[PDB]
């Protein structure tokens, strides 16, 4: 059969047989990558899973995206995306990974997903992994604003000032990171603080009492405490 | 239990040791049997005894009978020897009546009587006693007859077979046990093979070496040998084959000598002429297999023609270079291909803990190790094997070790293959190793052009196997890189009379820098990696002195260290030919930096700003590419920059404004501002540039445009937020427009028409463009246009009359339009499928194009009327529209009508709607004051009612189908209403206003467990389930639910099947206090206990709280 | 074909001739395959066409060979064959002495005898001159050899060897400009 | 051995290069071979193997013919797969004894699992890096060790003064010869022959020369030994047999613990 047939019969397979959980989380991705292989598939399927009875949609690209959040779970579809990025942002290959991921988010939207949704979707575990570029982007794209993305994840941490700096700061030790928008986060965090307008050495044991055994991440050193102590320090006095 | 032979063969001398006995042994010899021959026995010693200690050593005895096998005393003897050992120790014994009949042996009668009665006038009583018992019981025997068979050949055949079969000789190997997933291969390479077309087809195997195509040959020949006449296997041709080939004739002479004795039985044949093999195996059907054939002498050796083979005959030669098979005319090749990832760990596991699956604690390493060994076969052997009987501590600090220093058996491998190339294919090679793994073919082609032919090189390599190309970019395997990148201190680099190294190392490779005693002019690559330490590298203040001529360098930076020793020891280069250099970590390139030479220039992760500060000669410069060079506000004049090819200023958003001397980049295709938030302008281009990609993403302050683009050739054109920008560049042609989108675009106020020119835009939006008042006329020019998406494109009060000429037009979304208030009229689109006019709140006509519309959603419009023209129209598989109260006056609007939506204030409860025979859906958006509900239509599947003040009674007998029954927030529901919703038999959700599960369902609890009993015999069963949510911050409109269903038992562990195993619907709400209700059926006949288990995918959306079902 | 067998079916069909057929199957060699039921009381012209395109003709000789006219007509003709045209023969004395053979005696001369009444003089003539020239030729005496298996075995292999040595040098006359190297070397 | 429990126990030998495991499979062949049914013994594995080893499976296959052919005396038939061993000797009484095994590669081919012998058989495999052993599973070592003081006396007096196990004459130099001949049979052999048939004054020059070098015919088989190694462990050998001769390990991981990783070099060598 031709590249669509096959297509079309492993997703109806795969949301008819109704599989184990990881092997979802496996399968996710080889479909994901036997769609952009070549540039004329997602707008053909879209356009099969269109006229296909059912609920409607505005757009084939919905109507694709509807189907593999059926076939594949949230989770699933969320891995896929961040684990089948290409290099090369103009190929295309590129091109079609854009256009499903921008179709997964505003099938979201539609659904009025929060940001925390959102981003316990994304979650995998590594409070480090928020922070890839990679699946950054994509909470943006998700929330629309890098403010409320730093508030969610930052609450997803429990609202633990210690847990996102050390987050942040293994972040900074990636090879590809973007040093601007982790420093917008991180200025996003001093400014979150500068509006409390807590002290210095307030500041400070407000760092560290979460240093403390209250909450299996791996907790900052005394070190660049002090450091981000002295950051703070005269930027918002 | 031990025996020193297999077989014993008992007969009489004189009658068949020359005639039919000779033949049974020598096809013992054939089938991999020792048989005792009385022949060897050692001279000098005692004939009787040894023969007896020889017969209770044997597995097996035959026993051959003549007519005169009871005229010798040693047969008797013998025979009652084999009798007294089988009975005691337990030997088999297979008996042969050749030409006398076992009937005669028990009487003594006749045949073999007469002898008997010969031999046994001079004896005792106990031997003639013992021979007459041994000669009954063995004629008791069944075994093979003479007479039975009408040629001696096959019943010799069976005799062999039986015996080698009864000896559980395994003959089948038990090596093709320990391999990995070679159906895979054996079923893709039988479409390759097809051995009922009777042709005399030629099959082709190649891959890099050590993914096994040896291994699969091997395999293949021991499934298929057995169905030919004639098979034979050669492996390892290329290793006997005579490097130097000082004498080809010979040589294959030579060859198709050892190709005929291996596949004609004849042990040892010496062929004068190469023609032997055509003459001999013209009309037989020959299975031949030929591993690692090097060059095209050993084909024209071993198989030239087809016509050399009878019919039916298939050769399978395994190669490295597809070059050899293309010449040979092959056209019929697999390609071998990688095993996957858990077969890769399969194989690894195999090879190194003996089993499939790890021992405990292994699993990371394991797989550390496993990925350092990239996917090859012979990689994963050759390091499972060197981690065999190892702890893990030892494998902790071994892997350094195999990360360092690639093996010695990979090594010599993979040397063999590098050694048969070319010169200029092994430095090609080195390069790719070295510095571009994975780089594009023309960036290659342009840097590398003038050293050597790169464009033949790389096809060679390619044939070789040695690389692979996927899209434009080039790859090489990382255990292949790795022995490259060895070679490279060991082997010089020779382009024309002068020398070359390179130097690719992490960390370790630069105190060959501080020599200083060795000639560093043959340096012209360098590959760093800097990813350890942010401290400064160690170099000799003297080695700072030397001047080096490095032409290609790539640095990974990646730290936030300064590197000045670096920077003044490389910016010292006259000359460089391309310059990579990621997380540069400084502020601007010194001064003292030639550029006249300078072909490419990346840096992908910057701090620089205000570069070079001053004009340069960038006469051949081909590609820049700045990226996430966030710090950067400035950029140096392009003039003289003729010859640049594409420039990627890729999310540097710090980037205040781009050059006037952009008009001087007369070549340039490319230009990549995907994020730039700090633009205001993009000054004019010129007349020649013919750009050919032109993103400019998310440039969220870029105010003003260029008038005009000459874009003859623009595949893409994207300007997706781009809020701000008013007018927009015109187009000459755009006769490839293969993309343009402007997704909100705002602020735009036209279009320029010359969008009109590109014929071939089979896609185009507009989605959010607000702001645009008017289509331009043109748009009827394009052709082939698909797909034509806008949404809130509020202020556009027009619709251009010319769109009846697009003709090819598929679906055409406008929601939200909110001032579209008129549409063309005389206009058929003969392939037109949807029409989404949603929210157009002063559309204000029928939409009256009469064409072929399966799909229209006229929603929140403001139409009041229906056109009787619409029976023209055959089919529409969904018509919705928003209720207004006189639709009473259009009856030809009643029957095709499909959904309907009740606005926020309907008093009236529509009776007539009854009548209306498809009604699929029925929505009641708010209902704000409503009460009652008449009598639905018998064709319901949907039903809705959001946030209503009241619906008391539901009086409709419904029972068409599968029917979803949603009602989000309705309290003031009647108890018969409220038990209809839940006890009506649909195969959907139903949900409901509740706070806890209704007491209809007795078998209650709170990925919970469900237990109840059964009262039945044995029956299918029917469940009706109830469901609600754990409290949690839900959103207050989340729409989409799934849940999974999971059935076991506690007396069984039998996992019993659920038909309805899932229930998903991607617009049920998802709300806190509410009751979700479905059904299940249950067949399998497990008495009186079943447990049940509820769960809702998307644990992060809704968890399942409190729960109960109930039979019926 | 490969080889024409000539033989008597009701001495050797059964015992020796079925080991013969399987080494030279095993050894890729296809020798002429005939009927009990494709033969009459005369030979017929296409056995005569097949025995002239054989190139190799093996007479395997038994006692009571001699006592089918059909057998002897086959050797007739194989030796027809064999004086004009380069046929190979090959001959096994399946127990029976070549002496006997060449003078006509023993049991093989008693048969031979037998048949040859009612039959006119030339036949006899040619049946005779044909025994005679038959036993003349160099082939395996059953007698001699200690091991059945071993004599099959090398007949075989002499079979094959004398098989791969008809066509000679027919590959490779693709080379070009020899007669000018031969001339000039000639006169040297 | 114990031949006695009628296993198919296998048994290694390993030692330093030169002490004798090559002879005492030798004499231990010669005095039980005639136990068991059939046997045979295999010498030089290590050197009669393809060093590119191109085909492991063909060298396999052929090292396997080899076996069978030099066991059964089989008159060096050709082997068609690799499991016609087992086919063959998994019923009969075995004594197999392969000397110098350099890689699990030849251990796979001649002798992979017990089931391949039977009822009573011993394979009995000499090796010098415990590595080897350890990945096979036999754990049935023995770790020959160095001859009595009396016995190397012996052996040089074997070696040097013809015969004679005892010294003949001045018995001064002898003794000082010997200490620099360590305790190696190897080392005791080469520079026995090395003096043999000298007188004493002869014997008295040669001395010296003997004592500044090492003759060729150790230093070929050590240094066979010693390209078999990792670069670090030639590092780690030269430091050792440079500086660090008889210290702790402890000192030397921390004075080289920068370079070299010592532990694993550590544990190589000794293995
Ligand atoms: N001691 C001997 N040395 C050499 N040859 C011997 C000896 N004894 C007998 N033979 C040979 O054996 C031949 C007789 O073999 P015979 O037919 O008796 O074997 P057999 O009894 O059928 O053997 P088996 O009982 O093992 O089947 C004699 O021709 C003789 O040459
Ligand atoms: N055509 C033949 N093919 C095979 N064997 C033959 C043939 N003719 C004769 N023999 C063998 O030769 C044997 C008789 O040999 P004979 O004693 O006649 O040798 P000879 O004539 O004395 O030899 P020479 O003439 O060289 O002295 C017979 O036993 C027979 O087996
Ligand atoms: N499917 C497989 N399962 C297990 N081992 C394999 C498999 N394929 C290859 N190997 C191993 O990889 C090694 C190299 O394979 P080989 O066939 O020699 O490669 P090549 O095709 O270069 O000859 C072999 O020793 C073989 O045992
Ligand atoms: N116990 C001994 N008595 C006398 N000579 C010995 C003894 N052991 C070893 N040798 C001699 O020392 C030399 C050491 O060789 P050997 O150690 O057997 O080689 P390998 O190191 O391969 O085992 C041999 O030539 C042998 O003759």
């Amino acid at each position: 059969p031709s590249a669509v047939e096959a297509l079309i019969e492993t997703i109806d397979r795969h949301g008819r047989v109704s599989l184990n959980d990881e092997a979802k989380m496996k399968k996710v991705v080889r479909t994901w990558k036997k769609l952009i292989e070549r540039d004329d598939l997602i707008g053909e399927i879209g356009k099969h899973y269109f006229e296909a009875p059912g609920p409607l949609h505005d757009t084939y690209d919905e109507a694709l995206a509807t189907r593999l959040v059926t076939t594949y779970s949230d989770r699933g579809v969320a891995r896929a995306i961040l684990h089948t990025r290409p290099s090369d942002p103009l190929s295309k290959k590129a091109g079609q990974a854009h256009r499903l991921e921008e179709a997964v988010a505003s099938l979201w939207k539609g659904r009025g997903y929060t940001s925390d949704n959102v981003v316990s979707s994304i979650a995998t575990g590594h409070d480090v992994d928020f922070f890839a570029p990679t699946a950054f982007t994509f909470l943006v794209k998700c929330v629309e604003s890098e403010d409320d993305a730093n508030n969610a994840i930052f609450e997803y941490f429990g609202s633990n000032p210690s847990r996102y700096f050390s987050a942040v700061l293994h972040a900074m030790e990636k090879p590809d990171a973007d040093s601007r928008v982790l420093e917008s986060s991180k200025k996003w965090m001093f400014q979150c603080y500068a509006q409390k307008q807590f002290p210095t050495p307030v500041f400070e044991r407000t760092l560290a009492a979460y240093q403390s055994e209250d909450y299996h991440y791996e907790k900052l050193s005394l070190s660049q405490i002090e450091e981000l102590v002295e950051e703070y320090s005269r930027i918002y006095s | 239990r031990i025996w020193k032979h297999q077989v014993f063969p008992s007969f009489h001398g004189a009658d068949v040791r020359k005639t039919i006995l000779s033949h049974i042994l020598e096809s013992f010899r054939r089938k991999g049997i020792d048989p005792f021959i009385d022949n060897n026995i050692e001279r000098s010693k005692s004939i009787g005894h040894e023969l007896k200690e020889a017969i209770k050593g044997s597995k097996i005895a035959i026993v051959l009978l003549s007519k005169n096998y009871a005229s010798s005393s040693w047969c008797l003897d013998e025979l009652a020897e084999i009798m007294k050992c089988r009975e005691l120790l337990g030997q088999i014994v297979m008996t042969i009546f050749y030409e006398v009949d076992p009937t005669d042996i028990k009487k003594q009668t006749g045949e073999f009587g007469k002898a008997f009665t010969k031999t046994c006038k001079g004896k005792t009583k106990e031997y003639v006693e013992r021979w007459r018992k041994a000669l009954e019981d063995v004629a008791t025997i069944a075994g093979y007859h003479s007479h039975k068979w009408r040629n001696e050949a096959d019943m010799i055949e069976k005799i062999a077979t039986d015996v080698s079969n009864m000896l559980n000789s395994f003959k089948p190997s038990r090596d093709f046990n320990g391999l990995v997933g070679m159906r895979a291969h054996m079923d893709m390479l039988e479409q390759l093979l097809r051995l009922v077309l009777d042709e005399v087809r030629m099959i082709g195997i190649w891959g890099p070496p050590g993914i096994g195509k040896t291994t699969i040959a091997r395999f293949l020949f021991n499934q298929v040998s057995d169905r030919f006449q004639l098979s034979a296997i050669m492996v390892n041709i290329k290793g006997c084959y005579p490097r130097p080939c000082f004498d080809e004739y010979s040589a294959q002479l030579q060859l198709q000598n050892q190709m005929l004795s291996q596949m004609i039985n004849h042990k040892d044949i010496m062929i004068s002429h190469l023609g032997v093999a055509q003459e001999r195996l013209r009309d037989k059907k020959v299975f031949l297999v030929l591993d690692e054939v090097d060059q095209l002498g050993q084909l024209d050796a071993l198989a030239k023609e087809t016509r050399w083979f009878g019919p039916g005959s298939r050769i399978i030669i395994t190669t490295e270079d597809l070059g050899v098979l293309k010449a040979h005319g092959i056209n019929h090749v697999y390609k071998v291909g990688y095993p996957s990832n858990d077969e890769a760990f399969q194989i690894f596991c195999m090879n190194a803990f003996g089993q499939k699956q790890p021992h405990e604690g292994f699993d990371e390493i394991a797989r550390e190790v496993m990925a350092l060994a990239g996917e090859l076969p012979l990689g994963l052997k050759v390091l499972g094997s060197a981690l065999r009987g190892k702890s893990k501590p030892e494998w902790e600090r071994t892997l350094p070790r195999l990360k360092t220093s690639l093996d010695g058996k990979i090594g010599s491998i993979i040397q063999f293959s590098y050694d048969a190339l070319c010169d200029e294919d092994k430095y090609l090679f080195l390069y790719i190793a070295c510095l571009f793994n994975k780089e594009s073919t023309t960036k290659v082609e342009g840097l590398l052009g003038k050293f050597l032919d790169v464009r033949q090189g790389l096809h060679i390599l390619a044939q070789k196997s040695l690389i692979s190309i996927e899209d434009g970019n080039i790859y090489m395997h990382t255990l292949l890189e790795q022995f490259g990148r060895e070679t490279s201190r060991k082997q010089f680099i020779h382009h024309g009379y002068t020398k070359h190294q390179l130097l690719v190392g992490e960390r370790d490779i630069c105190e060959v820098l501080n020599d200083d005693t060795i000639d560093s002019r043959r340096f012209i690559g360098i590959n760093l990696d800097l990813y350890k330490n942010v401290e400064e590298l160690n170099i000799s203040e003297k080695a700072l002195e030397r001047i080096h001529d490095f032409q290609f360098v790539r640095i990974n930076g990646k730290n936030h260290a300064l590197h000045e020793r670096l920077q003044g020891l490389i910016y010292q280069s006259p000359q460089i030919r391309s310059l990579h250099w990621k997380c540069y970590q400084n502020i601007c390139l010194p001064s003292t930096f030639n550029s006249e030479f300078l072909v490419e220039l990346d840096m992908s992760f910057s701090k620089l700003q205000k570069l070079w500060e001053g004009t340069k000669q960038l006469r051949n410069l081909k590609w820049m590419d700045l990226s996430y060079s966030s710090y950067l506000k400035e950029l140096p004049n392009l003039s003289t920059a003729t010859n640049l090819e594409e420039l990627k200023l890729r999310n540097c958003s710090s980037l205040v404004e781009l050059p006037s001397s952009i008009e001087k980049l007369t070549s340039l295709q490319i230009l990549d501002l995907h994020r730039c938030s700090s633009l205001v302008e993009l000054p004019s281009f010129g007349n020649a540039t013919k750009l050919e990609i032109l993103n400019l993403e998310n440039c969220s302050s870029l105010v003003k445009l260029p008038p005009s683009i000459n874009a003859n050739n623009l595949q893409e054109l994207s300007l997706t937020n781009c809020s701000r920008v008013v007018e927009l560049p015109a187009i000459e042609n755009a006769t490839n427009l293969w993309k343009l989108n402007l997704l909100n675009c705002s602020s735009l106020i036209e279009l320029p028409l010359s969008i009109g020119t590109a014929t071939n835009l089979k896609h185009l939006d507009f989605r959010g463009c607000s702001s645009l008042v008017k289509l331009p006329s043109s748009i009827g020019d394009m052709t082939n246009l698909e797909v034509f998406y806008l949404s809130n494109c509020s202020n556009l009060v027009e619709l251009p009359s010319s769109i009846g000429n697009l003709r090819k037009l598929t679906l055409l979304l406008m929601r939200g339009c909110s001032k579209l208030e008129t549409l063309p009229t005389n206009i058929n689109l003969k392939s037109l499928h949807t029409l989404n006019l949603i929210d157009c709140s002063r559309l204000k006509s029928f939409p009256e194009i009469s064409t072929h519309i399966k799909y229209l959603r006229l929603i929140g419009t403001a139409i009041k009327e229906v056109p009787l023209s619409i029976m023209s129209w055959s089919p529409l598989a969904h018509f919705q529209i928003s209720y207004f109260e006189s639709l009473k006056e259009f009856p030809h609007a009643l029957d095709i009508i499909t959904e309907l939506q009740l606005s926020k204030d309907i008093q009236e409860v529509p009776p007539w709607v009854k009548r209306m025979s498809r009604l699929r859906a029925l929505r009641l958006n708010n209902c704000n004051n409503l009460v009652s509900l008449p009598q639905l239509p018998d064709s319901l599947a949907y039903l809705y009612a959001d946030n209503c003040k009241s619906l008391e009674r539901l009086d409709c007998c419904f029972n068409n189908p599968e029917i979803r029954l949603y009602f989000p927030k309705c309290f003031k529901l009647n108890q018969e209403a409220r038990d209809l919703i839940m006890h009506t038999s649909t195969r959907n959700f139903a949900m409901l206003p509740g706070t806890q599960v209704p007491a209809c369902f007795n078998h209650r609890a709170t990925s919970l467990k469900i237990k109840l009993k059964e009262s039945p015999l044995p029956t299918t069963l029917t469940f009706k389930a109830c469901i609600m949510l754990v409290n949690e911050e839900m959103s207050y409109d989340l729409k989409s639910m799934s849940v999974d269903i999971v059935i076991r038992d506690e007396q069984n562990d039998l996992k019993v099947q659920c038909t309805p195993s899932y229930h998903q619907c991607t617009e049920i709400y998802v709300l806190t206090e509410h009751i979700y209700t479905f059904e299940l059926e249950v067949e399998e006949v497990t008495s009186t206990e079943l447990v049940f288990e509820f769960t809702s995918v998307n644990e992060s959306i809704c968890k399942i709280g409190e729960c109960g079902i109930l039979q019926r």
